[PDB]
RNA sequence: CGCGACCUCAGAUCAGACGUGGCGACCCGCUGAAUUUAAGCAUAUUAGUCAGCGGAGGAAAAGAAACUAACCAGGAUUCCCUCAGUAACGGCGAGUGAACAGGGAAGAGCCCAGCGCCGAAUCCCCGCCCCGCGGCGGGGCGCGGGAAAUGUGGCGUACGGA
RNA sequence: AGCGGCCCCCGGCGCGCCGGGCCCGGGUCUUCCCGGAGUCGGGUUGCUUGGGAAUGCAGCCCAAAGCGGGUGGUAAACUCC
RNA sequence: CCGUCUCGCCCGCCGCGCCGGGGAGGUGGAGCACGAGCGCACGUGUUAGGACCCGAAAGAUGGUGAACUAUGCCUGGGCA
RNA sequence: CCGCGGCGGGUGUUGACGCGAUGUGAUUUCUGCCCAGUGCUCUGAAUGUCAAAGUGAAGAAAUUCAAUGAAGCGCGGGUAA
């Protein structure tokens, strides 16, 4: 049997993304003795923006306090931000949009975005295209924090780590349909290489299998288990329910 | 004096000071690294045994050795052939770990020459072991006259050919009705002066 | 290895031995056999030990 | 491929070491010395 | 696809045996090697024995064999210190020692030990400094007429006494020859159920 | 915070030494299949075989018993004849298949650790001189320096030994 | 052809000294000392061999002993050699 | 003569017994009943080996190719 | 998802307006009834069947017999774009 798609996408070779372009890795700033103590200011200088993935980014240059020199970041643009925006930063931080503070000193039902699912890691949840967490409770002991995903899930987080304050920039998005075609076609000769997507039915029995045949069918049941070996496992994943719910 | 029961100590490793001293010496041998150099023996007894005299010219390196069998190394599965010799995962090897340490440390260090290897510590994923090399050129080695057996070059790499005592076991060999079929050589050239035809002269 | 020599048996090899030296003695199986032999005065031709010397 | 060696093997080109050596040899390897000076 | 009636038989040739074929016609240029190589080893020790140190006297195993005397490896240790040789001299003087064999009879420890009584009185010993000797070494006229001596050194021979034609006992009429031969099977197949009943009565007969 | 000492550990275009790659007829260590046979075929056989990989030598390996036999007992290893196409294994089908004894070629045997005794009784290198030095060695001298009591030499090893 | 001749070269081994090195052996009797340890062996899984209730090798866990230990070709105990 | 079944009687002895030995009558055996083999050479016949010569479709180990064409990339060029 | 292998590698300089796996085929218009079957999933001591190990008894022992017994199938609910 001929190797499927599915098996043949965990290689590395030319399904690789497209990191020429993009201008950098939208980190947070680090921890240290300021950011535990203290705040520290930042001074907007762009908001150079990445269409690259679709998300608009920021230009974000702070005093660094040990040697004489200025530290650069980037971040991601909130909703409203000026150009030219005095960005403080830190635990001592009062409460408006572009500052970042942690998750134990907030109050209740406030919108944040790119939290830190651990107390330090630089950034990794709710960073998209207009999306947004909210912190639901606290408990003083045992320290952690209750919150809300944009998934629907809830989670709890030890209230240490750090959050912007503010939705992300850039909602909407999903809106303007795409009547073009090779208007998707830009879109995807960005990132990666996987839009022109050919079903399953249409393909010779080697290659998927689902395929074969003189009518277009597929005879065996979509629906597959988990616990199944690779290059079956290509139909529907797992099931609790399958149909017509809205 | 002390060497008659320090070898009496170091068979009571079910005891609560050799699983101390193991416990903690299996721990900093495992922050090092795979082969590296020590200063002396940690076993003195176990180490005169064997031949090491202590003067100038013999060396003790120290290497570690993952642990288990061996599993093919083809494909997904895809083993091409009959039913018997689709096995991958259960098949075991046939020269033990003690003489991988050593061909693993004889190999990297080309210039000397092997005597014998023994036992130190034992994790659940690595066996550790000690090494025992000689210089062959060194003039304390040379000038005696006991021990200059080493220097002739038919002793290069004792090792790789299965000569120490930890090959001599899988080889397979000794004597009795138990061993019978490595009688001339060894296992090949007893199966070469069998499956011959001699063709005389005249027959 | 094909089979290039042969081995006959020990007393067949001595019976042709006392069956070639029993005709070195008449003067018929000789003269036929092609040799020169019309004048040599005594056929088992017994000559004395100084030719050694 | 016993074909692909004897394309590339000792007897192939000039040995110019070794017919220096199946030379000396047979004398066992003098040095130092010179025939008779006359 | 056998025919009518030939016998059954299996030949050893499935492999591939053209290969592995061990051709002789060596066999007439290494006789002349090995008399070469015996000839110059007999010209280099000009006047000792040329077939080895003396060897001794055993019987062999393995009832089908267990009427012969043949020769042996070397020594014992039991026929030196009776015999009073030190056990390193004797390996210098042509004298074969293995350390490793019993005595569990006498009569062939006596017999070795006259056979070593009669080495040492044919043997013509030389000097070491040919202008001194020891005490027990050997005069100038022996060495005038010390010469080899091929051939294994008193060779080992099976002898057999004799007996005459004796005069038959009217006692000998009545021995039943069978009937003891079955009788001493019997009693060697019966030795522990005899000896088991007994004991077995001996617990019985308590009451 | 000092001068100090053993330990563990690095750097050098430090002094003097070494190994690395080739040939691959014979050799030792691993790895190792399928055609083919069975009138099919999957255990078997083809085979511990070709290919593949790493190491040597003028020869390599083996080896002085944790041995064979139940005899009135032999007595290291290798090599040829023999046992033998035999005891045995095996969809008990096709087929694979040893050794001991006996006669012969060759003949050779040994050392350390431990147990203990002799005042480290031990090596290697640097220095000066004399002899010889196209295989770098011997004797004399070095208040000249280094390694070794986590054990250097001598006697001594299962045939008993001191 | 021939124990035929001549001219060179390197050795094998025999003898004189001149140098240094090493002072060691038997037998008979009294008193002392004497041995290799994650290995033997046991269970198990896998390849193997003519080796068949498992010859060898290898892997995992368990893990010894001094009138003791292994072997003594059918598994198991009690025995004697 | 050996193997095996049926009927039933006497004898032996350092060991006295679940010891040992003997008879008549039918049945199974590649056996005796005054030898016929061993070693060599030649011939046919059946077989195992490449096996009267030529012939496949395939199967396995180990290696060489994206200078044509298939797709993603970098860098440049062209469309009255 | 790759891979003989490790603290290995791509997706990922990524984070649910996001990755990945499918069936239909513009818009307008509608998309019916059936969960017994084959699949899929969830409650499972609500339990019939269920290895190795570790446990008990009888034996001189090798052994033999009993209790207990994970997942999954069985039984019970949900699901037809
Ligand atoms: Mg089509
Ligand atoms: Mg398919
Ligand atoms: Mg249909
Ligand atoms: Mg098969
Ligand atoms: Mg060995
Ligand atoms: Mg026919
Ligand atoms: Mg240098
Ligand atoms: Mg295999
Ligand atoms: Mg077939
Ligand atoms: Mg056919
Ligand atoms: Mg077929
Ligand atoms: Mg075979
Ligand atoms: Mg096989
Ligand atoms: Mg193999
Ligand atoms: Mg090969
Ligand atoms: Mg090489
Ligand atoms: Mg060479
Ligand atoms: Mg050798
Ligand atoms: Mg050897
Ligand atoms: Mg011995
Ligand atoms: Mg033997
Ligand atoms: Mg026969
Ligand atoms: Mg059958
Ligand atoms: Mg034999
Ligand atoms: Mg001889
Ligand atoms: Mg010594
Ligand atoms: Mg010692
Ligand atoms: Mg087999
Ligand atoms: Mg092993
Ligand atoms: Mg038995
Ligand atoms: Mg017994
Ligand atoms: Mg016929
Ligand atoms: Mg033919
Ligand atoms: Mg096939
Ligand atoms: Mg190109
Ligand atoms: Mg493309
Ligand atoms: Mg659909
Ligand atoms: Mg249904």
């Amino acid at each position: 049997g001929r190797v499927i798609r599915g098996q043949r996408k965990g290689a590395g070779s030319v399904f690789r993304a497209h990191v020429k372009h993009r201008k950098g890795a939208a980190r947070l700033r680090a921890v240290d003795f300021a950011e535990r103590h203290g705040y520290i200011k930042g001074i907007v200088k762009d908001i150079i923006h990445d269409p690259g993935r679709g998300a608009p980014l920021a230009k974000v240059v702070f005093r660094d306090p040990y040697r004489f020199k200025k530290r650069t970041e980037l971040f991601i643009a909130a909703e409203g931000i000026h150009t030219g925006q005095f960005v403080y930063c830190g635990k001592k931080a009062q409460l408006n949009i572009g500052n970042v503070l942690p998750v134990g000193t907030m109050p209740e039902g406030t919108i944040v975005c790119c939290l830190e699912e651990k107390p330090g890691d630089r950034g990794k949840l709710a960073r998209a295209s207009g999306n947004y967490a909210t912190v639901i409770s606290h408990n003083p002991e045992t320290k952690k924090t209750r919150v809300k995903l944009p998934s629907g899930s809830k989670k709890v987080i030890s209230s240490a780590n750090r959050a912007v304050v503010g939705v992300v920039a850039g909602g909407g998005r999903i809106d303007k349909p795409i009547l073009k075609a090779g208007r998707a076609y830009h879109k995807y000769k960005a990132k990666r290489n996987c839009w022109p997507r050919v079903r399953g039915v249409a393909m010779n029995p080697v290659e998927h299998p689902f395929g074969g045949g003189n009518h277009q069918h597929i005879g065996k049941p979509s629906t597959i288990r988990r616990d199944a070996p690779a290059g079956r496992k290509v139909g529907l994943i797992a099931a609790r329910r399958t149909g017509r719910l809205r | 004096g002390a060497y008659k029961y320090i070898q009496e100590l170091w068979r009571k490793k079910q005891s609560d000071v050799m699983r101390f001293l193991l416990r903690v010496r299996c721990w900093q041998y495992r922050q090092l690294s795979a082969l590296h150099r020590a200063p002396r023996p940690t076993r003195p007894d176990k180490a005169r045994r064997l031949g090491y005299k202590a003067k100038q010219g013999y060396v003790i390196y120290r290497i570690r050795v993952r642990r288990g069998g061996r599993k093919r190394p083809v494909p997904k599965g895809a083993t091409y052939g009959k039913p018997v010799h689709h096995g991958v995962n259960q098949l075991k090897f046939a020269r033990s770990l003690q003489s991988v340490a050593e061909e693993r440390a004889g190999r990297h260090c080309g210039a000397l020459r092997v005597l014998n290897s023994y036992w130190v510590g034992e994790d659940s994923t690595y066996k550790f072991f000690e090494v025992i090399l000689i210089d062959p050129f060194h003039k304390a080695i040379r000038r005696n006259p006991d021990t200059q057996w080493i220097t002739k070059p038919v002793h290069k790499h004792r090792e790789m050919r299965g000569l120490t005592s930890a090959g001599r076991k899988s080889r397979g060999l000794g004597k009795g009705h138990k061993f019978h079929h490595t009688i001339g050589g060894s296992r090949r050239a007893a199966w070469r002066r069998r499956n011959t035809l001699q063709l005389h002269r005249y027959r | 290895w094909r089979r290039w020599h042969r081995r006959v048996n020990t007393t067949q090899k001595r019976y042709a031995i006392c069956s070639a030296l029993a005709a070195s003695a008449l003067p018929a199986l000789v003269m036929s056999k092609g040799h020169r032999i019309e004048e040599v005065p005594e056929l088992p031709l017994v000559v004395e030990d100084k030719v050694e010397g | 491929s016993a074909k692909a060696k004897r394309r590339n093997t000792t007897g192939t080109g000039r040995m110019r070491h070794l017919k220096i050596v199946y030379r000396r040899f047979r004398h066992g390897f003098r040095e130092g010395t010179t025939p008779k000076p006359k | 696809a056998p025919s009518r009636n030939g016998m059954i038989l299996k030949p050893h040739f499935h492999k591939d045996w053209q290969r592995r074929v061990a051709t002789w016609f060596n066999q007439p240029a290494r006789k002349i090697r090995r008399r070469k190589a015996r000839q110059a080893r007999a010209r280099r020790i000009a006047p000792r024995p040329a077939a080895g140190p003396i060897r001794p006297i055993v019987r062999c195993p393995t009832v089908r064999y267990h009427t012969k005397v043949r020769a042996g490896r070397g020594f014992s240790l039991e026929e030196l210190r009776v015999a009073g040789i030190h056990k390193k001299v004797a390996r210098t003087i042509g004298i074969s020692v293995d350390p490793r064999r019993r005595n569990k009879s006498t009569e062939s420890l006596q017999a070795n030990v006259q056979r070593l009584k009669e080495y040492r009185s044919k043997l013509v010993l030389f000097p070491r400094k040919p202008s001194a000797p020891k005490k027990g070494d050997s005069s100038a006229e022996e060495l005038k007429l010390a010469t080899q001596l091929t051939g294994p050194v008193m060779p080992i021979r099976n002898v057999f006494k004799k007996e005459k034609a004796r005069v038959i006992t009217e006692e000998e009429k009545n021995f039943k020859a069978f009937a003891s031969l079955r009788m001493a099977r019997a009693n060697a197949r019966l030795f522990g159920i005899r000896a088991k009943r007994a004991k077995e009565a001996a617990e019985q007969d308590v009451e």
